[PDB]
């Protein structure tokens, strides 16, 4: 927010997770998504790699 | 084990070690329709300090 009304001037968090967890950031996107390339329909499945 | 923040763990998933998934028949799956829950119960640790 704007104030802090008292000397705090920190902020606190939802999660703690440790620097053990990331989250790995995709890129390179150009609007081409993710259905586009490959044919899935309601009930398909795709495997990771 | 997977401590507060994470990702809870698996049992018996498809793989190279495994077992057979655990069967319910007919009449227990009519008492789980009524209000009748299960129990997890633990024989014995085995483990060091």
């Amino acid at each position: 927010n704007v104030g802090y009304q008292n000397g705090f001037t920190a902020n606190v968090t939802t999660n703690y997770s440790h620097t053990t967890d990331n989250s790995t950031a995709v890129q390179d996107s150009n609007g081409e998504s993710w259905n586009t390339g490959l044919s899935i329909n309601k009930g398909e499945s795709a495997y990771i790699n | 084990y997977p401590k507060k923040g994470l990702s809870p763990l698996a049992l018996n998933t498809m793989d190279q070690f495994s077992s057979r998934l655990i069967p319910i028949n007919y009449d227990q799956l009519k008492k789980l329709d009524a209000g009748k829950q299960i129990k997890l119960e633990t024989t014995q640790v085995s483990g060091n300090f």
